[PDB]
This record gives C-alpha cells, structure tokens and sequence, in this order.
C-alpha cells in the first residue's frame, strides 16, 4: 500500500494575522491553519521501521526555520569570511510559536506510538496522520527547552553511541525548570536561575540511563573542552537577545547541593550564525527586564570516548548542530507515498 | 600518508570531502580520542592534549575542506590522525622532531625522536664538514656557526638549524 | 522443506559465452522468492540476484534472472574470468531457506589426455608401518575421469582416496592424485600392484604399475 | 560499509559445546539488519542453521536445541554483536560457518520475505573442525621417481599445512593436492613436481618445520 519517499511538506499553525511576534507573521505567510477536526487512524496489525537519522522531514524544517531566523532575525552587521553587509537591525517580539509539518495529497506521515522509542528500529505501534505535532523551533544548545517530553523513560538517542563525535540526545520524562533574567536597572550581564534539587534528581537517571547504554561503566560529566562559546555555553534566544549562559556547575558529579543553582548569562551582540558559516552583529538590548523561563525538556551531550580504558566514561554537552534539535522532536515521524 | 614536523613548529593536515559542502566531519588520534570537529556551523575541540594549538580555517568547510592545524609541534604530538567525513575515514602519520645540543671539548646532537621511529641525521658545519649518525652527532673540536642538520624518514627530509660557539 | 535442484553440476564456457544456470524446487514458489550467488574457491559466497530476477546494486549487468512457477534460472551474458566459480540457488519463499546443489562454471579447453605416473611406497614408510601407493594424473581435460588400483589383477574397493587440484590459472588444466592406503603385511602379501586410469581423452584404458 | 568480522577457528572434540560471535561493523541496529547463520561443509553446499530478526531468536528445525542464536544491539564500546552456540557437536559439524546480516528495513524490497530472506552482506567464515583426534604433526615421506615426484604428508591434524619445493625456488609444475580426511581422522595430502630438490613442510599447529630430500 505505500513506501517511504521524499516529498516536499507545507506548514500549519495557528497563527495570528493582528500579531506582531515574528513567528506569527512568518507563519501566517508560509502556513496553512491548523485542521480543527484532526483524524489519526490507529493501524493494527501494521509494524513499520523507522530511522529517525534519515528523516528528509528534519532537513525540510531546519530550511524553515533558516528563512524564519532570516526574515525575522536580519544582523545589523553581517560578517561571512571578509565580506561585511550592512541592514537594518529593529528589535521585535520573539517567542516562537507550534508549527505543524503536513504531507501533500498523495502522501501520509506515519507516527511511531511506541512508549520508549529510540527513534531507530521497528515500531509496533504505527499510527497515521496528515500533519505532525505542534513543534516549537526553538533554537538551543546543550539544552533542548519547550520541546515534548518522554512518556515513561529517560531515551538516549544517537545515530551512532560508539562513534563518540556523534551526537547523544536526551529525551527528558521529566521537566526541569530554568528561568533566565536579565534585571532591569552590564546591560549585557544576566543570570538563569534553576532548582538544584529538580536538576540533581534528573541528573542522576540519566547517569543510570547512560550506564544501561555504556556497559555499567562510571558516568562522569564535564564541562566542553572547547570551542565555540555558542557551543561551549548554553546558547538561546530571548526576546530577540542572544544569551549565552555558562552551564559548568550544572555539569559535573557533584551530587548542601539542595540550593538554587545561579548560572551566569551574557546576552551577546556579535554572535556566531547557526544557519552556516557566518557572523553577526546585532544592536544592544532592549531596556527593561528580559527574563524567559523555559522548561528543560532535553539534553544534548558528547561522549569523550577515550577508548583506552573500561574504568569511566565521560559526557560533555553540545549540540551546535540544530538538526540535532529537530530531530528531537520528529523522530516519531516518517513520510510515505501511497 | 606520512608527513613530519619540526618541534615548536605549525603543522597542517589535509581532510577533503568528496562534496563541495560542509557535511560532519571530526579529527580523531589512533586512540580513538577527538581532537577538531565540527556542530553544524560550530566548532568543537575534543578533550585531547592539543585542544589548544589546534584550529582549522571554517572558510573551507563549505567547499568542503576540513584541515587539522596543529601550531607550536611538540614531539609527544606523534601520533596517526584520522579525517572521518561520511564515508572518508582518512588516515595520516604525523612525526615531530627535536634537535638540541647539550648546551648553548666535543659537541653532541641530540635528536629527540617519537617511539617506533627510523631517525637518520646529517648534519652540514660551516666549510660543509658532513656528518651522520642516529639519534645522536658527536663532535671532538671547535668550526662554530650556523650549522645545519637534515632529518629523514620514510623518504622526507626535515631540515634543521643551530647556532654554536667557541673559546 | 523446499528442495533446490540445479542444472547442470558443471558447465564449460568460453570468455563472452552466455551461460544459462537453470534451478527447479520440490513445490512451486508464486512469490518468486529466489537469489543467485557466486562463490569463489576459499572465499565467501557474494549475492548476485534476488526476487528472481532482482539485480542487486554493485553487480554487472551482464547477470539475469529468470522466475517461472518452480522452474528459475541465471543467465550470464559476457562472461568473463572473474565469472567463473560455483554459482547458487537459494529459495527463501518458506521456512527455512534452502539452497541447491550449486553449479561449477569453468573454463572449457581442448581435451587433453591424462599423464600417469605411479608411486611406490617410500621405504621410510614402510618402516612406519604403512604402505601408500600413489597413482597421479597430471594436467587434463575435463576432470571427469575413471581411476581403478587393481592390486594382483584384482579389483579393490575401500582403503582409496583420491584427490584434485583447482583449474590452473594459465593451463585451464586439472591435475589429480589417488592413493591406496595398505597396512606392510598387506602390502608384502601382494606381488603385483596396479593403476588403471580411463579417460575420455586416453582413447585407451592406461595401466601404470609396479611388483614389490 | 558493514563488515561481518567472525571469530577465530575452534577445533573441538565430540560432544563438546562451541561458540562463535560475530561483529557487525557498519550496522545501525539489529532491528534494521537480521541476523542469519549459514554453515558449509567442506565439498559441500551452503546450510541455513538459524536467525535472529527483530530481536526474536529461531533456527532450522534441523538444528533445534542443538543450537543457540543470541544477538545485542550497538553500545559505546562495540558494535552490534550475534552469535551462535552450538551443543553436542559431532563431526557431521566440521563444516565452515557463515554470519551473514541482511537490511530488512524496506518492507516491500526483494531481499526479504517475513523473516525469510537473501543474504546481503557475508562475513569471513569461520571453521568449526569437529574431530576426537588430537593435534598431530605430519609424517613426510619422498615419492621418489619427463618424469613426476613428489613429497607425501601424512597424518597430520589439525589442517592446514604449507608445503614448498626447493625453498620457494621451484613453482612451476607443482601441484600441491588439498588434504584428504583419512578413515584415521587425520589428514594427509601431496605435492607433485614435474621435471625431465626438497620438501618444505610447514605445520605451524605442530611446530614441525621438517624438509627432507628426493631422489
Ligand atoms: C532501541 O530500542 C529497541 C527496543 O526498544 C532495542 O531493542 C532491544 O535490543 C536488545 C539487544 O540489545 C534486545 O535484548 C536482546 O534479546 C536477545 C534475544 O532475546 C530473545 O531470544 C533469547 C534466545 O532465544 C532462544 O532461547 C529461548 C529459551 O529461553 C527460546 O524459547 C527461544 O525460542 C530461542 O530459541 C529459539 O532459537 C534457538 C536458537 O536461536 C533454537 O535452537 C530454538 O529451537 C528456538 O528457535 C531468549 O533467551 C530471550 O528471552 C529471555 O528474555 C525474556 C525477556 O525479554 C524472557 O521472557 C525470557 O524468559 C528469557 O529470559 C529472548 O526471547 C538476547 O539474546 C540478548 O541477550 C544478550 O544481552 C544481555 C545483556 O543485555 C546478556 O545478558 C545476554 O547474555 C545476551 O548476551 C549474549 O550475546 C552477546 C552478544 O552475542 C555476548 O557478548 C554475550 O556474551 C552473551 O552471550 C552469552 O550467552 C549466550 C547464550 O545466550 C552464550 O551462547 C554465550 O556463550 C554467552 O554465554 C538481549 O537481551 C531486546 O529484546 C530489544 N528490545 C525489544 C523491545 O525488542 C534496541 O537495542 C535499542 N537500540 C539502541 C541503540 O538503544
Ligand atoms: C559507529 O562508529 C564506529 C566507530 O568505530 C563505526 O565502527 C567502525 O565501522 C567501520 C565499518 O566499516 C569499520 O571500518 C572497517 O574496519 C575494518 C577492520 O575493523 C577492525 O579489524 C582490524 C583487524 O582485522 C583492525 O586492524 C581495525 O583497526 C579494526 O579494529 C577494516 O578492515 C575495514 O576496511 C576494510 O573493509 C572494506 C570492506 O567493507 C574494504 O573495502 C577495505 O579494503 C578494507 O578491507 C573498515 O575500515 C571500523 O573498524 C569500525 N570501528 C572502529 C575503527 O572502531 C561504525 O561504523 C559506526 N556505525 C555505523 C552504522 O557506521
Ligand atoms: C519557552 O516556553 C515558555 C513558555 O512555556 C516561554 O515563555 C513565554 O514567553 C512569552 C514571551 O516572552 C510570554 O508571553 C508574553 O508575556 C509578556 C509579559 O511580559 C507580554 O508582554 C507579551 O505580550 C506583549 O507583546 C505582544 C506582541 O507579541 C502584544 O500583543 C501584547 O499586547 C503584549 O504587549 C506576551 O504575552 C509568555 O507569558 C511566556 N510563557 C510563560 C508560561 O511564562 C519561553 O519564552 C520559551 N522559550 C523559548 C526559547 O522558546
Ligand atoms: C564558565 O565559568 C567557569 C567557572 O565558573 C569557567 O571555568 C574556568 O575556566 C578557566 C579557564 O582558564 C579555569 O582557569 C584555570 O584553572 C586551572 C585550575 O583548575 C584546577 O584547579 C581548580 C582550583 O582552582 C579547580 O576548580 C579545577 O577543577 C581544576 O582542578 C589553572 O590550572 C589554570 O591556570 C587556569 O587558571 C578555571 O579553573 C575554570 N573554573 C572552574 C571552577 O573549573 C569557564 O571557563 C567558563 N566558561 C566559559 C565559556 O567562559
Ligand atoms: C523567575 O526568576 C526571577 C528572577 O529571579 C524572579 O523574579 C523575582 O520576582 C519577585 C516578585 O515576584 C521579586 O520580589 C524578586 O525580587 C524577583 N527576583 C529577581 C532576581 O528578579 C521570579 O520570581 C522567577 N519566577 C518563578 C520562579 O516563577
Ligand atoms: C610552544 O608551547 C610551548 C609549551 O611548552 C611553549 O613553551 C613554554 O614557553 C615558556 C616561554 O614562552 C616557558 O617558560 C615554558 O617553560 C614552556 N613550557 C613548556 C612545557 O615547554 C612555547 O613558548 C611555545 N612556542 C611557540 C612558538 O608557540
Ligand atoms: C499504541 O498506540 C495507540 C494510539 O495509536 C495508543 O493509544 C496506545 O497507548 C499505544 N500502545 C502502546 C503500548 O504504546
Ligand atoms: C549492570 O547492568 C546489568 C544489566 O545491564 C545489571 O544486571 C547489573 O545488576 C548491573 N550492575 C551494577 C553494579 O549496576
Ligand atoms: C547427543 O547426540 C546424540 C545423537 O547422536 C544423542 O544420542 C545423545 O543423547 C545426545 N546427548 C544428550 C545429552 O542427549
């Protein structure tokens, strides 16, 4: 009855046409409504395979988000290689709304239902729907904010767990809160505050996760040996503000931790661009109190791999490639062609 | 593919994709540790001992090239390093060298020389006195100058150069 | 359990020939379930051809398929030195796969008549306490050939083994030993010992032979 | 690409318990490649034995019980391993043993049939010699005489063994004939020379570096 095959999708939100929020603006333009009668057909007795590292559908959206980041986010000063372009740079309101992925006629996504899928392999729950889920295309690194939760278990999800320079996703069951404040009255200084408590806790099932992937082994954490400070700190945005927060306390195995954990933010001006190879320079921020609290729904880590020796492992957060974060949200997706 | 270097030098190894792109690519030793990779447009250095000393040009990553730069060569460097890009897990050898004499009667070069190495030095004085040996040139005189010493392995010369005295 | 048989067990062919390899199952197979493979002397066996006539990726073109109820067969067109070896049938339309008796394609030459030598039995063996007469045929064509070790004028059967060489790379010749395995006493009870080898190519039964 | 890398080669006595462990380099997951184990007997054709395919073990009702297929799934340390036991072996077991791994991820491709399929990528092989014979090193006697001699290596276990004439000196002409399992359960094979000279036998199993003359 159908194969998989790559197609080109379209969007669907809920935008609002009055709102000036950019995501809004980009998706009343680029989108379609949502449907309000959405039908999801349960196939029993079908078992279909999924590779979630193959998903045409997470290319298609990282192009989304690109020409949205584009349209919506354009730098001041544009610096590629040694070529410098000047425009406009207006500060707007940015608080990323859903968008749902849909297949044209023709064709169909099948949704994997499976509790505790790794996003590779046979699901023996398929289900059939016309569009995704509503996902947020926030863009983060090290942690993965606002996206969907795991049902039941902490998943661990990489294209490859022994090559070590791959990728290691977290799907979190549990959301740990993080609320990052720039005060009103540096500018350019802020902090994001999280419980200690909430943190260590999770912190601690996926170190058992972990061990379940890597053979018992001792699971250490550390800071990013190096890099790029988009990288090497938790990268997001806010309000249109690039903040860098330094997340070195939240990663090591500490754990009178039950304290409130003050991780200390910078929000940056001249950034690295994600959308390729590229430098920007944007205008100071905005005045008055910038504060987005975001729930950590994910993790995106790197595994040292030293392959010398059984005695440890160590994991590092990254992520710089946001391909990672959309393949975090439609890894229960795949399009096929009836 | 066997390359050398001299010590406190800058060394740059090659790592071409087959696609005029910039796909994931990652610089691993033989030992399997990171060493400079990329995340999406980001770079990442691995937990190795040359984490700093080690670049790369990210001009190059969208016609898809992905060089290791290692600057200031140390001998401990030593090691094969490995281009994953896909498909391509390219392999090279790298090999540093050290020339140092016993101070600032005889003289004596010691070359300091990685494990597992087929070290073979010649040395030109002033008035071109050649002089061969292994790891190590002696000399029972002084005559005192800019002497200069050639290194080979696997079929590559390493020049080197230092300066000398007299009493 | 499903039953491949191939036709025939060996094949002679020329470099550009097409060679057809036909192979029948004990029941019809409707979903066309079969692959061919090719196995090379020593090395491990590379698939060729599934579904029946299904290509697969990274293999020549000049291989075909051909499916019909319980009738399939290979066809290869060009052949070339790479091509020959023992080809296989596999059918995986039920539980559990089975494959067919396999098919020795090689390379035909002109017929050449055996060369027969025969060997007594080392002294330094017959100290050791036993006896190996060794009958050799050198370089022939075709492999197919007869070898009898008749001991005193008299047929003998067991305490034989005979074996043979691979297709020699430039003279496209095989080359075959057969010996017979006596204990000493047996050996001194017998006057006369005997290899008689008959060959399409000898036009004559040839017997090499020895008294001691 | 995937690379099927199999153990080494066991020689084990009757009855006893074997096995065997393949590597699949280049695999993603066993829930996207079965797994299936074929065996082949020396001069003989190939024989499934059994699978693994979607985490659920089977074999040939040939070799039920007999036979153990086990596989785990990819970790940070390895790759994804199968591997097979096998239980009272006999020498009817002396054959050489195939991992063969076949992608079963495209549901309507050729390649499979509901756990019935084709075998895409084969691994190396591994022998399986089942014999109560303990290792032995040859007996060589000369096989002495255009004109055709030869040397005879006799008794020897376990295979193989390496045999050259005048050092390496002397190939054209020589046939060296694959060993021949005797009624005894040692092995035995010849080298014959054709000229109008030694022996150089190597059977690194026994430690037996003999060469001996012709004439
Ligand atoms: C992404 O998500 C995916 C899902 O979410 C996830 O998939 C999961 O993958 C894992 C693997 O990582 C799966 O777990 C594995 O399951 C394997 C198969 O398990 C089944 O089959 C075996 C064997 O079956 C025979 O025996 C039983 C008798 O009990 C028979 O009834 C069977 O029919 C069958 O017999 C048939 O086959 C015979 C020959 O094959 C025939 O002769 C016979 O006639 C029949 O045809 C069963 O025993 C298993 O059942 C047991 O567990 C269930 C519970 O699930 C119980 O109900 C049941 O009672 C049993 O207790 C099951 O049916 C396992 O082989 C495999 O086990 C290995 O790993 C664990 C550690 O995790 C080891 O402890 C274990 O020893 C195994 O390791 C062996 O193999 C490795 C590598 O080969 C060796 O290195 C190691 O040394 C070890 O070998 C040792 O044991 C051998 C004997 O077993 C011995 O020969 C060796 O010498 C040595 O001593 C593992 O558990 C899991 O099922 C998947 N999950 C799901 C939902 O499907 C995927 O991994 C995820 N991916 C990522 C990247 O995260
Ligand atoms: C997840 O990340 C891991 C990283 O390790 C990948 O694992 C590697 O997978 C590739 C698969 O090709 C392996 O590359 C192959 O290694 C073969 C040998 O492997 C071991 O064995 C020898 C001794 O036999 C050792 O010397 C060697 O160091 C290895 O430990 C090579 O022989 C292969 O080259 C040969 O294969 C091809 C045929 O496929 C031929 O064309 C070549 O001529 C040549 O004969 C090949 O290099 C690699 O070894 C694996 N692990 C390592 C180095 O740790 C996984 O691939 C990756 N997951 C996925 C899905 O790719
Ligand atoms: C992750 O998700 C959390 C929510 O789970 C999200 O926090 C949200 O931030 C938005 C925007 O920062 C908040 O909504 C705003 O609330 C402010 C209050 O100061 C209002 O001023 C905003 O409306 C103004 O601007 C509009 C134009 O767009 C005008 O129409 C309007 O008149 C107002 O002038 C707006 O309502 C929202 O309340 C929080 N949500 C929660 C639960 O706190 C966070 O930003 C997300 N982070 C990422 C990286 O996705
Ligand atoms: C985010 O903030 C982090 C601190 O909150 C930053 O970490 C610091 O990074 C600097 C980089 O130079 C380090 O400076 C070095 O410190 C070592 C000593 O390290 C060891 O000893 C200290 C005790 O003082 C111990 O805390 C460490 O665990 C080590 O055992 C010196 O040897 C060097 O000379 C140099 O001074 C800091 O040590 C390090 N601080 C901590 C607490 O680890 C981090 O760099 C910030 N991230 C970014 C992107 O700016
Ligand atoms: C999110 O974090 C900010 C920053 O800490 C919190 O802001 C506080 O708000 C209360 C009034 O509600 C003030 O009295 C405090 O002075 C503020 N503190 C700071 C540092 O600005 C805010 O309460 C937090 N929101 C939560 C936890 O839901
Ligand atoms: C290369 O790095 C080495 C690191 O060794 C530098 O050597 C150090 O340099 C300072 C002087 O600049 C000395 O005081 C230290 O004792 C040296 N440390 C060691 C371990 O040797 C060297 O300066 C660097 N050279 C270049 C060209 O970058
Ligand atoms: C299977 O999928 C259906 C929806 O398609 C869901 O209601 C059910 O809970 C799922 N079962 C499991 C075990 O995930
Ligand atoms: C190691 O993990 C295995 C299963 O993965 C479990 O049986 C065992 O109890 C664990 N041991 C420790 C010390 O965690
Ligand atoms: C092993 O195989 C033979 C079949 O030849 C059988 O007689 C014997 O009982 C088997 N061993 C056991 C423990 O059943």
């Amino acid at each position: 009855v159908w194969k998989d095959a790559d197609t080109t999708l379209f969007c669907a939100s809920d935008a609002k046409a009055h709102e000036t929020e950019c995501h809004n603006v980009w998706a009343t333009h680029a989108c379609v409504p949502t449907d309000p009668n959405p039908q999801e057909i349960h196939l029993e007795q079908v078992t279909e395979n999924f590779n979630m590292w193959k998903n045409n559908m997470v290319e298609q959206m990282q192009e989304d988000v690109i020409s949205l980041w584009d349209q919506c986010l354009q730098p001041c000063v544009k610096l590629t290689g040694g070529s410098v372009i000047k425009q406009a740079c207006p500060k707007i309101s940015f608080d990323p709304i859903p968008i749902h992925y849909c297949t044209p006629a023709g064709y169909v996504i099948l949704k994997c239902n499976d509790k505790n899928f790794n996003g590779t392999g046979p699901c023996k729950n398929v289900s059939s729907v016309q569009c995704t889920h509503g996902i947020k295309p926030v863009v983060s690194t090290q942690l993965l904010l606002n996206g969907s939760l795991a049902e039941e278990e902490i998943i661990i999800r990489s294209e490859n767990l022994t090559n070590n320079a791959k990728t290691i996703i977290v799907h979190l069951q549990k959301s740990v809160e993080i609320n990052c404040t720039r005060p009103s009255n540096d500018i350019r200084k802020a902090y994001c505050e999280i419980q200690g408590t909430k943190w260590n806790k999770v912190l601690k099932q996926v170190t058992e996760k972990l061990k379940e992937h890597f053979n018992n082994k001792t699971i250490i954490f550390q800071p990013p040996s190096g890099g790029d400070l988009e990288i090497t700190m938790h990268h997001f945005n806010c309000r249109g503000e690039f903040f860098y927060c330094n997340t070195t306390q939240l990663f090591q195995n500490t754990c009178g931790c039950n304290g409130t954990i003050t991780l200390p933010c910078k929000i940056k001006q001249i950034i690295n661009m994600w959308q390729g190879t590229g430098q920007a320079m944007y205008a100071p921020p905005i005045d008055g109190k910038i504060n987005c609290v975001s729930q950590i729904t994910g993790i995106l880590l790197t595994r040292d791999g030293g392959a010398n020796n059984t005695s440890n492992e160590t994991f590092r957060p990254g992520g710089g490639n946001i391909k990672d974060n959309w393949r975090s949200e439609l890894y229960k997706y795949k399009v096929v062609q009836i | 593919k066997v390359v050398l270097g001299k010590k406190g030098d800058t060394v740059e190894l090659t790592c071409t994709a087959s696609q005029k792109k910039s796909i994931q690519f990652h610089w691993k030793n033989s030992n399997q540790i990171k060493i400079l990779g990329n995340q999406g447009s980001f770079l990442t250095k691995g937990p190795s001992k040359l984490n700093d000393r080690a670049d790369s040009r990210r001009s190059l990553w969208d016609q898809g090239n992905f060089p290791l730069i290692i600057k200031n060569l140390t001998i401990e460097d030593s090691d094969t390093y490995i281009c994953e890009v896909e498909d391509q897990k390219e392999e090279v050898q790298l090999l540093v060298f050290g020339l140092t004499a016993n101070s600032d009667q005889s003289l004596t070069l010691t070359l300091e020389s990685p494990p597992g190495s087929s070290p073979s030095v010649q040395c030109r004085s002033p008035r071109g006195k050649n002089i061969q040996g292994g790891k190590t040139l002696s000399v029972s005189q002084l005559d005192s100058g800019t002497w200069t010493c050639t290194v080979l392995q696997n079929q590559k010369k390493v020049e080197f150069k230092i300066d000398i005295v007299v009493l | 359990d499903i039953q491949m048989t191939q036709s025939p067990s060996t094949l002679s062919a020329s470099i550009g020939d097409t060679v057809r390899i036909s192979c029948r199952a004990s029941q019809s197979i409707t979903g066309n379930w079969v692959a061919w493979y090719q196995q090379r002397p020593g090395k491990a066996p590379r698939l060729l051809i599934y579904r029946g006539a299904a290509l697969l990726g990274g293999v020549p073109s000049r291989f075909s398929g051909s499916a019909a109820g319980t009738d399939f067969t290979l066809t290869i067109g060009n052949l070339q030195a790479e091509d020959f070896g023992t080809f296989y049938c596999q059918q995986y339309d039920t539980y559990p796969g089975t494959f067919g008796q396999g098919t020795k394609v090689e390379v035909k030459r002109t017929v050449a008549a055996p060369s027969v030598f025969i060997f007594p039995p080392s002294d330094e063996q017959l100290k050791s306490g036993t006896a190996s007469v060794v009958c050799l045929l050198n370089n022939f064509y075709p492999r197919e050939a007869k070898v009898q070790w008749k001991v005193d004028n008299a047929l003998q059967s067991g305490n034989s083994q005979e074996s043979v060489t691979e297709q020699d790379s430039k003279d496209s010749t095989y080359s075959l030993s057969s010996t017979l395995t006596l204990s000493k006493a047996d050996y001194e009870k017998h006057k006369v010992y005997a290899c008689e080898v008959t060959h399409q190519g000898l036009s004559s039964p040839v017997t090499k032979s020895f008294n001691r | 690409q995937i690379h099927l890398v199999q153990s080494g080669t066991e020689v084990k006595k009757p009855g006893s318990s074997v096995t065997v462990s393949c590597k699949a380099y280049g695999v993603n997951t066993f829930g996207l490649y079965a797994v299936n184990w074929v065996r082949q007997a020396p001069g003989q054709s190939l024989e499934y034995i059994g699978q693994i395919w979607r985490w659920k073990s089977s074999a040939s009702h040939h070799f039920r019980g007999r036979v153990l297929i086990s596989a785990v799934d990819l970790t940070g340390s390895s790759p994804p391993i199968s591997s097979l036991e096998i239980k009272n072996l006999t020498s009817d077991d002396t054959a050489v043993y195939f991992c063969t791994t076949t992608s079963t991820y495209d549901k309507w491709s050729g390649l499979h049939h509901d756990g019935v399929m084709a075998f895409s990528s084969w691994g190396q092989g591994t022998l399986i010699s089942v014999s109560a014979a303990s290792t032995k090193g040859p007996s060589v006697f000369p096989l002495a005489p255009t004109a055709a001699l030869g040397c005879l290596v006799k008794d020897y276990f376990p295979e193989p063994v390496t045999v050259s004439w005048n050092s390496g000196a002397l190939t054209s002409g020589v046939h060296t004939f694959p060993a021949v399992l005797q009624s005894s359960g040692l092995y035995s094979l010849s080298s014959v020379v054709t000229v109008p000279y030694i022996c150089n036998v190597n059977h690194k199993p026994s430690n037996t570096k003999v060469d001996k003359r012709v004439e």
